């Protein structure tokens, strides 16, 4: 596990309790949102992210940080503003870039 | 629309 690891390790645990229900927790299938696929050309989901760090594929937490925003994005596009899911992601997104940026 |  090298200290970049650890880092984003870290920062993963803490933008997860930033969504209790799980709701970005795996990949978003079109059963659960008709057209999804269609309308999303690059998912992302803190599943995804995890298994990333694991195999020591984010270089930088730049790297790292896009794919969070990647993920943030994609609900606030597919999902109309007034959902919780909407929300979720305006919030956690603006949230977890202060706390990676103190 | 969405996910209902």
């Amino acid at each position: 596990s090298t200290p970049i690891q650890q880092l984003l390790e870290h920062f993963l645990r803490q933008l997860q309790r930033k969504d209790p229900h799980g709701f970005f927790a795996f990949p978003v299938t079109d059963a659960i949102a008709p057209g999804y696929s269609m309308i999303i050309k690059h998912p992302m989901d803190f599943g995804t992210m995890k298994d990333k760090i694991v195999a020591n594929e984010y270089k930088s937490v730049t790297e790292f940080k896009a794919d969070f925003k990647l993920m943030c994005d994609n609900a606030m596009t597919y999902n109309r503003p007034d959902t919780v899911y909407y929300k979720l992601a305006k919030k956690i997104l603006h949230a977890g870039f202060k706390m990676m940026s103190k | 629309g969405g996910k209902g």
